[PDB]
RNA sequence: GGACCUGGCGGUGCUUCAUAUCCCUCUAGAGGAGCCUGUUCUGUAAUCGAUAAACCCCGAUCAACCUCACCACCUCUUGCUCAGCCUAUAUACCGCCAUCUUCAGCAAACCCUGAUGAAGGCUACAAAGUAAGCGCAAGUACCCACGUAAAGACGUUAGGUCAAGGUGUAGCCCAUGAGGUGGCAAGAAAUGGGCUACAUUUUCUACCCCAGAAACGAUAGCCCUUAUGAAAUAAGGGUCGAAGGUGGAUUUAG
C-alpha cells in the first residue's frame, strides 16, 4: 500500500534524523540504539511499555494487511478461494496428499501461531484437527521433505535447568575458606558466612544462638540443614540479621546456612536438599488489609 | 495550511539552532513521527500530529549531547580549579576544619519562601580544634545532648532567625562563645 | 457501576478521543497528568492554591477560547514559566488567534504574577480515537 | 514571535505585519482593561514585588488644589486637568514654585496644548507594497508631513510664559524648543534674540531646535543659513556649551535637505567631529550617505565616499545612540542596490554580522527592504549555487519576498540555464501566497514552455501549470476579474502537450475557444504533431477549424499538411476546401 | 457572589480573626502562665471574655476551597472528598494514582 | 530561597538579644521573669521580625504600666 | 563573554548533593544521564544514588451518601534520585547549579542541592 | 460562583433529563459595547465605544433575529397523508438506496 | 477571596471577550420565566 | 375464546458440580454480663437524609460555641451577589455509586429459516450463520507467571443523595430570604455493631518468653489534677471492688 510507502520512507528519514539529532551521523543505527535515544527524548514514566513511545518500522508498526485475492477480472487467484479460508484448507490438503503419497510409498505451534503465518481466522477445533494431522505424518514413517515439513510448523522448547546456583568458595580471611549467602523471609533479612571447618559454631549478631535464640524451635530451626546433611559439628557460620521477628529470623538465617551449604556440599546432595526444600525462599508474606474489611481477607458481620 | 518544516527540513542540520528552549512538543516542528498510546485492537499507536500526550510528555528534546556539548564549549569559561587539597578527607579537614550545612529547597510556582530552607547546623572535630583538654571536659559538659562517642563531631543546629547569614552567624557566634565559656575557668570546678 | 469519569457506549456512533476514552484506573497507567505542578509531591506547602488556580485557568481558557479547544489543556508549571499549552482547532481567524493569545497572555501575567506562555496547536478536526 | 503551527504561519510580509499588530492590540488590549480594573489585580504572589507587574494609575489621587497636585497630573501627563488646576491655584492666589511651573510648560512645550494619543503611534507607515518604484519626490512631499500640531499663537503655553514672573533659562529653552517642535521657526529665533538680550544661556537641544529652525525658514539661500549655522555655533562657543553627536546630526540632516551645494560642508562637518574627537555614529553616516546619493548625479565620486565609509567601517561594534541606525543600513545598502557592487554588500553583509548590527537591522520594513535588495544583487550577479544556499539561508528565516525579486529569481535562473529548479521555487512562491501573482506567473510560464525539457521536467512542469491553472479557475468574481492571458494559455498548453497531457490541451483549447485569446503557432504546429501520434483526422479538423476561426495566416499550411497526413472523407474535404475558400 | 452564606461567615471569621489574633495571644498567654496574681489575671479574664466571640479559633471550619461543606475535606488541598475524586479521576491533577498494592 | 526579604539588616543580635528593648526593671521582680520569658520566646520566633518583635514588648510595657 | 575576576578567594564548596525526587522514574533517569554526560564533559566527579521512594496513601469514599464499605484509595509516588557530588569549586557551582536549575524538569521535578561550604575557624 | 458554574453540555444533559443554543453569538459582544479593533470591527487601529442608540439598535436586530430563528424552528412541516393522517400506509419513502455494487434504483 | 474572580469574570463577559455557558443558560431560562411567569 | 412465540417462575426431571458455600465436617466469635456507639420508641420549643439482602461507628477520615440547615427571642430591607432559598419533586435530572458481579454476556451492519407471524439460527467424521465495538480475557500495581488488588459491559431494583454542588418544574420576597444571643443531643424500654471480661494456656512484677508471687472483672460512678479551648471532651492519678460462673433457638467469618 502507499500508505506502507510512504510511512516507510518516512522511517527511514526519520531514523536518519535521529542518529544525527543524537549522537549517530554514521547509517549504522540500531534499533536498541533508537528505543535508547527515544526513551532520553521522551522520558516514558507510563506503566504500559506500548504506551511508552515508540521507533519502529512500520512492518512492525502496522498489522499484516492481505492482499488482493482476485485481479481486474474478477477470476480469484487460489484455487480454494471460495472456502474463505484458503490458507488453512490448501495445508490441510497439502498434509493429506503428502500422507496418501506416502502411504502408497510404504513443542507444537499454537492456534495464535499458526494464525499469525496464515493471516487467517481460525478455529480451535480447526486447529486441533490441524495438529491431529501432523501427528499422523510424524507418527508414519516419513521423508526428509515431511520432516522438514513438520519442523517448520514446530517451534522451540526453552527448557530451563534447575540446577542450584553453587556460589563460588572464596579463600580468605588469614588462611580460611568460606562462602557468605543471604537469605530473607517475612521482611527479615539476614546474611551468614559459613567456614568449612570449626566443630560447629554459630554468631548470630555477634552472639551464640542459646542467647539469641532462646526457644528450642528456633534453634531446632537453625539445626535443620546440618542434621539433614550429616555435617552437624563442622561448621561454622557468622550472621547478621536485620528486622521480623524470631521465627522469621530463624528461617531467613536458615534458608542463608543452606544456600552456603549448598557450596559446601556435593552436587548430588544439593539436588536432594533442594528437594528437601532448603533452597527455596518463602514467598509467604503478609498480606493487605481492604476497605470495608475487617483485615486481609476477614470480612465484616452479616452480609447474607 | 502548509506543507510542513517536518520534511521540508533535512540531514546535518543543528537541533541546538531548532530548538534553544524547553517547550512543548511542537510535532510540526519535530522532525520524528512519534506515535503515543495504547493502540486499538487492530491498530496502530495514533499518530504524531495532535497527540495531547506528548504535549503532556516533559519532551527532553532540547537537550541531545551535542547541545550538552557545544553549550558546555559555551560555559566552560564560567569556571576555576581546584587546589592540591587532595581526595583524602583527613587532609581537607586538617586544611580546613569546620563544616556548615546550609541548603535551599527549590519549589516551582509563583513564590520563593520555602521557611526551613533557611536551617543551618555546624559540625566541627575536636581533633582538628585541637586546644581542649579539661576545655574540651567543660564543653561536652556543656553540650552534653550532642557529642557522639563513636565520632568526634560537635553538631549546633539554629532554626532560631529567618536569615540563612544570620543563622550562619549564629553558628560562628556559637562556636567562639562555646569556645570562650570552655577556656573561661570558673570558681566551682574543683567541687565537682 | 463505577462512573467516574468513563464515556459509555451509545451504539457505535460516538467521536471519543485517548483522553476521554481512558478511564481513571489508567491514570498513568496509560493517560498520564493533564497538569504538571510539583505542588502535590511530598514535601510543598501551596498546593491548594495551585489547584484552584488550575480549575481557574481551565475554566478561563475554555471561556475566553469559544468552541474552538478541541480536547483538554496542557497546564504546565516549570520555576516561574507557566505554560499552557493548546490544541486548538483550525476554524476561526489567525488575527484572533493570536488576539486571544496575547489577551489571555498577558492577562494570566498580571493574574498570576508569573511568566505565562500560550503553545498553540491548530488541528483541522477533532482527533478520534475510538468510536463508542 | 510567530507561533510554530504551519496553519498559523504569515506567508507574506503584509501577513506577518498584520499578526504582529494583532498581538500589539492584544497587548494594549489588556493594559486598557486592567488599568480600568486595578482593583482585581492588587493581590501580589510573585515575591520579590513587581512594579512593571503592578497595574499603573492614571487618576489623579490628590483633590485638592496643591502643588502636589500639579506634580501627580505632569507626572500623570493630564495637560488640560493641569492648566485648569494652574488656573485654579491663579485664581485661589497660592504662589506656584518655579520648577513646577517649569515642569508645566515642559508638558505643554512637548505636546502641544493636547492630549497624549492613546492609540500608541505605529501607524503612518501603511502604504501599498505596489508603488515601491515610482515619484519618490512626490512621496517624500505626501509622506515628510506628519499631521503634528501646528503652533497656534496664545495658547496655554504662551499664557503660562506671560504670567510667570521670573523667567529663566530652563522656561526659555523649553519654549524655543517646543516652538520648533510644532513648527514655530520665526518665533523661535525672536525668543533666542530675547533670551540674549534677557541674558541667558541654552543648552545643547536648544541650540539644535534653532539650527533646524533656521534651516526650515523660508525664502532664504543655503549660502545665508550656513552662515547662520555658523553663526549659531559661534553663539554655542561663546556661551561655552560644548557640541555633540545629536548637534551634528541634525546639522547633517539639514545639509541632506541642502542637497547638491552641502557635500563639501557634509566632509567639513565629518572633519570637525574627528577633530573635536566625538564618534561619528551610524546616523551620522546615514545623513551623509542619503545627502551624497541623489538621483540624477552623473558622478558617482559621492557614491564612492561609500567604499570610504566603509574602509573607516569594518570590524567595530556599536551602541545605540541615535535613532537612524537602522536608517544608515537601509541606506547604505540601497546604495549598493544602486550601484551593483556585490563586494560592497558582501562587506556590509559581514559588518552587519559582526556584534548586534543584526540588532541595528531595525524594523520590519527596514528589514525587508534590505534583505530584498539584498537577494536581488545575488541574483543579479552570482553563481547559482550560492544564489540558493543564500536562499535557503535567508528565505523564509530572514523575511518574505517580494514578486520583483521573485520575478528577478525567474531572470537569475533564465540566465543560468538551470531550469530544474522551478518547480521547487514555484512550489515556495505558492507557500508564501504568490499564488495570484499574474507577473509570476506569466514569467514561470514562458521561461518553462520556452524549451524542449526532458521526460520527468515535462511532468512536473505539468503537475505545476496544471496548478497554475487550477488557481486560474479558482479565482472567482474579484474585481481584478484578469483575463486568461494568451501567452500563458500558450504556454500550459505546450507544456501540457510536451508532456503528453493531449486531452487537458484540447479541452483547453475549448477555453480559448472561451476567452477568445489568439493562440501561438509553434502551439499550433505541436497540435498537429499530437495529432500525428493519436491519429486524428477529427481533431486535426478542429484545430485547422480554430485557426480559421481567428483567421490566421498558417491555415493554409497546416490544411495542406492535414491532407498529406491523414485519410480524410469527402465532406471533411470539403469542410476544409470551404474554409480555405472562407479565408482566401 | 460566594459558594454559601456560610462560607461567606466563614471568610469573615477568618479575616477579622486574623486581625484581632495578637491581643488574644498576648493574654493567652497570660492565661497560661503561672507567675502572676489571681485577681490580676482575673481583670485580664473580663477583657478576653469581652472580646469579640468571632475571632476566637474555635469557631474555624475548614470548609472546602471549592465548594462549602464541612465534613470531608481534606487539608493539603483543602478539597472535599468528591470533588477531589472528580479532579483525579478526571487527571487534572498530578501524581495521584489508585492505589493497587 | 530568599531573594529580597532583607529585614533591614537586622544582623544577627535584634532578633535574639533583647536587652536593649528590655530595659531592665528590678530583675528579681516576676514582671523582670515574665519578660524573660517573653524574651526567650520572641528569641525563638522565626517569623516574626524585630519590629513586632519590639512592638510586642511595649505593648506589654504599655499595659504593664497601666496596672 | 564577561567574566569579572573580582576579589575574594573561594567559598569552597565541598559535597554538593542534589536530591532529585519526582512522579516518574524516566525523567528522573533521563535527568541523571544528562547531568552526568554534563558534569563528565566539566570534568567534576558526579556520583549516583537511589533512596528508597515513598507512597503516601489515602481512602476516600466512593459514593456521595452511603456505603462506606465500598472506598477508592489513591497514592502519590514519590521517587528519590541522590545526585551526590564532591569536588567542585564555588563559582563552578554556580554555573552548573544554574544549567541544572534552569533545565529543570515540569511539575515532575524538585531539588533539594546540599552545600557543604568547608571555610576556616574563628 | 464563577468556580461553581458548569458547562452548557451538562446543563442540558440535566436539564433535559433524557438518559433516565449559542450559536447567535460573535466572539466579541458585550452589552456595554467595548469594541475592540481584533474583534467586531476589523484591525483602523483606534479603541472606541458605540452610543447608547447603536447598543440598543444592535440587540433589538439581535433579538428580532433570535425571534426569527425561533419562527424557522416552529414552521409546520407538510406531511402527505398515507391512508389517513398520523398513519403510515401511504407515505412514500424515497428512491430505494443505491446498492454498492455501482447499481442505481 | 472569589470577589477578584466572580466579579472579574462577571466584568469580562460583559465586555464579552469571555462566554460563559452557566451564565448564558440561566439568562435564556429567567427571559423565559419572565416571559410567562 | 382457540393455537402459539419469548421471558420469568416451578415445595420441576436427568446429569455434573459448588468447598468457606450446599451438607457432614475445621477454628474463632455473636446472641447471655458491663461499657462505647448508631437506630426504634417515649420525651423536648427543638434539623434532615439511609432504613431486606444493597440501613443500623450510615452522610460524619466525627456536633461545648462554631459546625447548624433545628427551636426561642429580637432586629435587616435592593439583602456578600445584576439577590437568594438546606423550599417540594432522587417518580425530571446531571453528578458519584450500591446490587446481580464470589456473572459472561451485550451487540451496530448483514444473511438465512419460519407459505416473508411473534420469533429463531445448534451438530469439526459439521445441518446457516458472518461479525465491527463494549465486557470477561489480555495487558498493568504490589513480592513472581501465584495470590491479592484494581477491572467487570447492556440492563435490574422509578435502588441512594434537589442536603456536596449544579439544576428543570412549581413557590417566596415582608420571607419560606438575612443577621445577632441563648438552648436542643434525656431514658419506664428495645435492638444492630464493636470493646472488655467471666480467669489457671489466668493475674501482678522484672525480663521482653528457663524467675518470683497470687489463686478473678468497669475504657462504668464520685473526687483531684492536667491538656485544649473564651467558656470541660480527652488524659493521668485517687476512690470504688458492680453485675458477672463462657451464653438456648438461631447465626457470622475464615
Ligand atoms: C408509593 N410508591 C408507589 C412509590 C412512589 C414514589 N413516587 C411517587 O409516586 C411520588 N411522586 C410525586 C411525589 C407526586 C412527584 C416513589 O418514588 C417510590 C415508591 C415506592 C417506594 C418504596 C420504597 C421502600 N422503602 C423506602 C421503605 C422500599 O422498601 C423499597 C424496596 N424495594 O426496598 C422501594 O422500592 C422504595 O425504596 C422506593 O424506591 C420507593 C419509591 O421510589
Ligand atoms: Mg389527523
Ligand atoms: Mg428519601
Ligand atoms: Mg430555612
Ligand atoms: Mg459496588
Ligand atoms: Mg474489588
Ligand atoms: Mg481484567
Ligand atoms: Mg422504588
Amino acid at each position: 500500500e502507499d500508505f506502507i510507502k510512504k510511512q516507510i520512507e518516512e522511517f527511514n528519514i526519520g531514523k536518519r534524523h535521529l542518529a544525527n539529532m543524537m549522537g549517530e551521523d554514521p547509517e549504522t543505527f540500531t534499533q536498541e540504539d533508537i528505543d535508547r535515544a527515544i526513551a532520553y527524548l521522551f522520558p516514558s514514566g507510563l506503566f504500559e511499555k506500548r504506551a511508552r513511545p515508540v521507533m519502529k518500522h512500520p512492518e512492525q508498526i502496522f498489522p499484516r494487511q492481505r492482499a488482493i485475492q482476485w485481479g481486474e477480472d474478477g477470476r480469484p487467484f487460489h484455487y480454494l478461494f471460495y472456502t474463505g479460508k484458503q490458507s488453512y484448507y490448501s495445508l490441510m490438503h497439502d498434509v493429506y496428499g503428502m500422507l496418501l503419497n506416502l502411504e502408497k510409498h510404504q513443542r507444537w505451534l499454537i492456534k495464535e501461531e499458526l494464525e499469525e503465518m496464515l493471516v487467517e481466522k481460525l478455529s480451535d477445533l480447526d486447529y486441533m484437527q490441524f495438529i491431529r494431522l501432523l501427528e499422523k505424518l510424524l507418527t508414519s514413517q516419513c521423508g526428509a521433505a515431511e520432516e522438514e515439513f513438520v519442523q517448520r510448523f514446530r517451534r522451540s522448547v526453552t527448557l530451563e535447568s534447575k540446577k542450584q546456583l553453587i556460589e563460588p568458595v572464596q579463600y580468605d580471611e588469614q588462611g580460611m575458606a568460606f562462602s557468605k549467602s543471604e537469605g530473607k523471609r517475612k521482611t527479615a533479612k539476614a546474611e551468614a558466612i559459613v567456614y568449612k571447618h570449626g566443630s560447629g559454631r554459630i554468631k548470630v549478631n555477634g552472639i551464640d544462638y542459646q542467647l539469641y535464640f532462646p526457644i528450642t524451635q528456633d534453634r531446632e530451626q537453625l539445626m535443620f540443614p546440618f542434621h539433614f546433611v550429616d555435617r552437624l559439628g563442622k561448621h561454622d557460620v557468622t550472621c547478621t540479621v536485620s528486622g521480623g521477628g524470631r521465627s522469621a529470623q530463624a528461617g531467613a538465617i536458615r534458608l542463608a546456612m543452606a544456600k552456603a551449604l549448598c557450596s559446601f556440599v556435593t552436587e548430588d546432595e544439593v539436588e536432594w536438599m533442594r528437594q528437601a526444600g532448603l533452597l527455596t525462599t518463602d514467598p509467604r508474606v503478609r498480606e493487605r488489609k481492604k476497605p470495608g474489611q475487617e483485615g486481609a481477607r476477614r470480612k465484616f458481620t452479616w452480609k447474607k | 495550511a502548509l506543507p510542513p518544516r517536518t520534511e521540508k527540513m533535512a540531514v546535518d542540520q543543528d537541533w541546538p539552532s531548532v530548538y534553544p528552549v524547553a517547550a512543548p512538543f511542537k510535532p510540526s516542528a519535530v522532525p520524528l513521527p512519534v506515535r503515543m498510546g495504547y493502540p486499538v485492537k487492530k491498530g496502530v499507536p495514533m499518530a504524531k500530529e495532535g497527540n495531547l500526550e506528548l504535549l503532556k510528555i516533559p519532551n527532553f528534546l532540547h537537550l541531545t549531547p551535542v547541545a550538552i556539548k557545544k553549550h558546555c564549549e559555551a560555559l566552560k569559561d564560567f569556571c576555576t580549579e581546584w587546589p592540591a587539597a587532595l581526595d583524602s578527607d583527613e587532609k581537607c579537614e586538617k586544611h580546613f576544619p569546620i563544616e556548615i550545612d546550609s541548603t535551599d529547597y527549590v519549589s516551582s510556582g509563583p513564590s520563593v519562601r520555602n521557611p526551613r530552607a533557611r536551617v543551618v547546623v555546624l559540625r566541627v572535630k575536636l581533633s582538628s580544634l585541637n586546644l581542649d583538654d579539661h576545655a574540651k571536659k567543660k564543653l561536652i559538659k556543656l553540650v552534653g545532648e550532642r557529642y557522639c562517642k563513636t565520632t568526634d563531631v560537635l553538631t549546633i543546629k539554629t532554626d532560631r532567625c529567618p536569615l540563612r547569614r544570620q543563622n550562619y552567624d549564629y553558628a560562628v557566634y556559637l562556636l567562639t562563645v562555646l569556645y570562650h565559656e570552655s577556656w573561661n575557668t570558673e570558681e566551682w570546678e574543683k567541687s565537682k | 457501576k463505577n462512573r467516574a469519569a468513563r464515556v459509555r457506549v451509545s451504539k457505535g456512533d460516538k467521536p471519543v478521543t485517548y483522553e476521554e476514552a481512558h478511564a481513571p484506573h489508567y491514570i498513568a497507567h496509560r493517560k498520564g497528568w493533564l497538569s504538571l505542578h510539583t505542588g502535590n509531591l511530598d514535601g510543598e506547602d501551596h498546593a491548594a492554591e495551585r489547584t484552584v488556580e488550575d480549575v481557574f485557568l481551565r475554566k478561563f481558557m475554555w471561556g475566553t477560547f469559544p468552541g474552538c479547544l478541541a480536547d483538554q489543556l496542557v497546564l504546565k508549571r516549570r520555576g516561574n514559566q507557566l505554560e499552557i499549552c493548546a490544541v486548538v482547532l483550525r476554524q476561526l481567524s489567525p488575527h484572533k488567534y493570536y488576539f486571544l493569545v496575547g489577551y489571555s497572555e498577558t492577562l494570566l501575567s498580571y493574574f498570576y504574577k508569573c511568566p505565562v506562555r500560550l503553545h498553540l496547536q491548530t488541528v483541522p478536526s477533532k482527533v478520534v480515537y475510538k468510536y463508542l | 514571535v510567530f507561533q510554530d503551527d504551519p496553519y498559523l504561519m504569515p506567508a507574506s510580509s503584509l501577513e506577518s505585519r498584520s499578526f504582529l499588530l494583532a498581538k500589539k492590540s492584544g497587548e494594549n488590549v489588556a493594559k486598557f482593561i486592567i488599568n480600568s480594573y486595578p482593583k482585581y489585580f492588587q493581590k501580589d504572589i510573585a515575591e520579590p514585588h513587581i512594579p512593571c507587574l503592578m497595574p499603573e494609575y492614571f487618576e489623579p489621587q490628590i483633590k485638592d488644589i496643591s502643588e502636589a497636585a500639579l506634580k501627580e497630573r505632569i507626572e500623570l501627563r493630564k495637560v488640560k486637568a493641569s492648566v485648569d488646576m494652574f488656573d485654579q491655584l491663579l485664581q485661589a492666589g497660592t504662589t506656584v514654585s518655579l520648577e513646577t511651573t517649569n515642569s508645566l510648560l515642559d508638558l505643554l512645550c512637548y505636546y502641544g496644548d493636547q492630549e497624549p494619543s492613546t492609540d500608541y503611534h505605529f501607524q503612518q507607515t501603511g502604504q501599498s507594497e505596489a508603488l515601491e518604484e515610482e515619484n519618490d519626490e512626490t512621496s517624500r512631499r505626501k509622506a515628510g508631513h506628519q499631521f503634528g500640531v501646528t503652533w497656534r499663537a496664545k495658547n496655554n503655553a504662551e499664557r503660562i510664559f506671560s504670567l510667570m514672573p521670573e523667567k529663566n533659562e530652563h522656561s526659555y529653552c523649553t519654549m524655543i524648543r517646543g516652538m520648533v517642535k510644532h513648527r514655530a521657526y520665526e518665533q523661535a529665533l525672536n525668543l533666542y534674540t530675547e533670551l540674549l538680550n534677557n541674558r541667558l544661556h541654552a543648552d545643547v537641544y536648544t541650540f539644535n531646535a534653532l539650527i533646524e529652525a533656521t534651516v526650515c525658514a523660508i525664502n532664504e539661500k543655503f549660502e545665508e543659513k550656513w552662515s547662520k549655522i555658523l553663526e549659531l555655533l559661534r553663539h554655542m562657543v561663546a556661551q561655552k556649551v560644548k557640541p555633540n553627536l545629536q548637534t551634528f546630526n541634525t546639522i547633517l540632516k539639514c545639509l541632506r535637505r541642502f542637497h547638491v551645494f552641502a557635500r563639501s560642508p557634509a566632509l567639513q562637518v565629518l572633519r570637525e567631529m574627528k577633530a573635536i574627537g566625538i564618534e561619528p555614529s551610524l546616523a551620522t553616516y546615514h545623513h551623509i550617505i542619503r545627502l551624497f546619493d541623489q538621483p540624477g548625479d552623473p558622478l558617482k565620486r559621492s557614491s564612492f565616499i561609500i567604499y570610504d565609509i566603509m574602509n573607516e567601517l569594518m570590524g567595530k561594534r556599536f551602541s545605540p545612540k541615535d535613532p537612524d541606525d537602522d536608517k544608515f543600513f537601509q541606506s547604505a545598502m540601497s546604495i549598493c542596490s544602486s550601484l551593483r557592487d556585490l563586494e560592497l554588500a558582501y562587506q556590509v553583509h559581514g559588518l552587519l554580522k559582526t556584534g548586534d548590527n543584526w540588532k541595528f537591522i531595525g524594523p520590519d520594513q527596514h528589514r525587508n527592504f534590505y534583505y530584498s535588495k539584498f537577494f536581488d544583487l545575488i541574483c543579479l550577479m552570482e553563481q547559482i549555487d550560492v544564489t540558493l544556499k543564500w536562499y535557503e539561508d535567508l528565505i523564509p528565516s530572514a523575511y518574505f519576498p517580494h514578486s520583483q525579486t521573485m520575478i528577478h529569481l525567474l531572470q537569475a535562473l533564465d540566465v543560468a540555464n538551470r531550469l530544474e529548479v522551478i518547480p521547487k521555487i514555484w512550489k515556495d512562491s505558492k507557500e508564501y501566497g504568490h499564488t495570484f501573482r499574474s507577473d509570476l506567473r506569466e514569467e514561470i510560464l514562458m521561461l518553462m514552455a520556452r524549451d524542449k525539457h526532458p521526460p520527468e521536467l515535462q511532468v512536473a512542469f505539468a503537475d505545476c501549470a496544471a496548478d497554475i491553472k487550477s488557481a486560474y479557475e479558482s479565482q472567482p468574481i474579484r474585481q481584478t476579474a484578469q483575463d486568461w492571458p494568451a501567452t500563458s494559455l500558450n504556454c500550459i498548453a505546450i507544456l501540457f502537450l510536451r508532456a503528453g497531457r493531449t486531452q487537458e490541451a484540447w479541452k483547453m483549447l475549448g477555453l480559448f475557444r472561451k476567452h477568445n485569446k489568439i493562440p501561438r503557432s509553434e502551439l499550433l504546429n505541436e497540435l498537429m504533431d499530437s495529432a500525428k501520434v493519436s491519429n486524428s483526422p477529427s481533431q486535426a479538423i478542429e484545430v485547422v477549424e480554430l485557426a480559421s476561426a481567428f483567421s490566421l495566416p498558417i491555415c493554409e499550411g497546416l490544411t495542406q499538411r492535414v491532407m498529406s497526413d491523414f485519410a480524410i472523407n469527402q465532406e471533411q474535404k470539403e469542410a476544409l476546401s470551404n474554409l480555405t475558400a472562407l479565408t482566401s | 457572589h460566594y459558594v454559601d452564606w456560610r462560607m461567606w461567615r466563614d471568610v469573615k471569621r477568618r479575616k477579622m480573626a486574623y486581625e484581632y489574633a495578637d491581643e488574644r495571644l498576648r493574654i493567652n498567654s497570660l492565661r497560661k502562665n503561672t507567675i502572676l496574681p489571681k485577681i490580676l489575671q482575673d481583670v485580664a479574664d473580663e477583657e478576653i471574655a469581652a472580646l469579640p466571640r468571632d475571632s476566637c479559633p474555635v469557631r474555624i471550619r475548614n470548609r472546602c476551597v471549592m465548594t462549602s461543606r464541612p465534613r470531608g475535606v481534606k487539608r493539603r488541598w483543602r478539597l472535599s472528598r468528591i470533588v477531589f475524586r472528580h479532579l483525579a479521576d478526571h487527571g487534572q491533577l498530578s501524581g495521584i494514582q489508585r492505589a493497587t498494592w | 530561597n530568599e531573594a529580597g526579604f532583607d529585614d533591614d539588616g537586622s544582623e544577627f543580635h535584634e532578633h535574639i538579644f533583647l536587652e536593649k528593648h528590655l530595659e531592665s526593671f528590678p530583675k528579681q521582680g516576676p514582671i523582670r521573669h515574665f519578660m524573660e520569658l517573653v524574651t526567650c520566646g520572641l528569641s525563638k520566633n522565626p517569623y516574626l521580625s524585630v519590629k513586632q518583635k519590639v512592638e510586642h514588648i511595649e505593648w506589654f510595657r504599655n499595659y504593664f504600666n497601666e496596672k | 563573554p564577561v567574566v569579572t575576576i573580582s576579589d575574594e578567594p573561594d567559598i569552597l564548596y565541598k559535597r554538593l548533593s542534589v536530591l532529585v525526587k519526582g512522579h516518574d522514574k524516566a525523567v528522573l533517569d533521563s535527568y541523571e544521564y544528562f547531568a552526568v554526560l554534563a558534569a563528565k564533559e566539566l570534568g567534576i566527579s558526579i556520583k549516583v544514588h537511589e533512596p528508597p521512594r515513598k507512597i503516601e496513601r489515602f481512602t476516600l469514599l466512593q459514593s456521595v451518601h452511603i456505603y462506606k464499605k465500598h472506598r477508592v484509595q489513591y497514592e502519590m509516588r514519590t521517587l528519590y534520585r541522590c545526585l551526590e557530588l564532591e569536588h567542585l569549586t564555588g563559582s563552578t557551582a554556580d554555573v552548573y547549579l544554574e544549567y541544572i536549575q534552569r533545565n529543570l524538569p515540569e511539575g515532575v521535578a524538585m531539588e533539594v542541592t546540599k552545600t557543604q561550604l568547608e571555610q576556616l575557624p574563628e | 460562583s464563577f468556580f461553581t458554574k458548569l458547562t452548557a453540555d451538562e446543563l442540558w444533559k440535566g436539564a433535559l433529563a433524557e438518559t433516565g443554543l449559542n450559536r447567535g453569538q460573535i466572539i466579541g459582544e458585550g452589552r456595554y459595547g467595548f469594541l475592540w479593533p481584533g474583534l467586531n470591527v476589523p484591525l483602523v487601529q483606534t479603541i472606541a465605544q458605540r452610543s447608547k442608540e447603536e447598543q440598543e439598535k444592535v440587540e433589538a436586530d439581535m433579538i428580532q433575529q433570535r425571534e426569527e430563528w425561533d419562527r424557522k424552528k416552529k414552521m409546520k412541516v407538510k406531511r402527505e397523508r398515507g391512508w389517513s393522517g398520523n398513519s403510515w400506509g401511504g407515505i412514500s419513502l424515497g428512491p430505494p438506496d443505491p446498492g454498492p455494487c455501482g447499481e442505481t434504483y | 477571596n472569589h470577589h477578584t474572580y466572580a466579579e472579574l469574570m462577571q466584568t469580562l463577559r460583559f465586555l464579552g471577550l469571555y462566554r460563559d455557558e452557566h451564565q448564558d443558560f440561566m439568562d435564556e431560562q429567567k427571559r423565559l420565566k419572565k416571559l410567562r411567569g
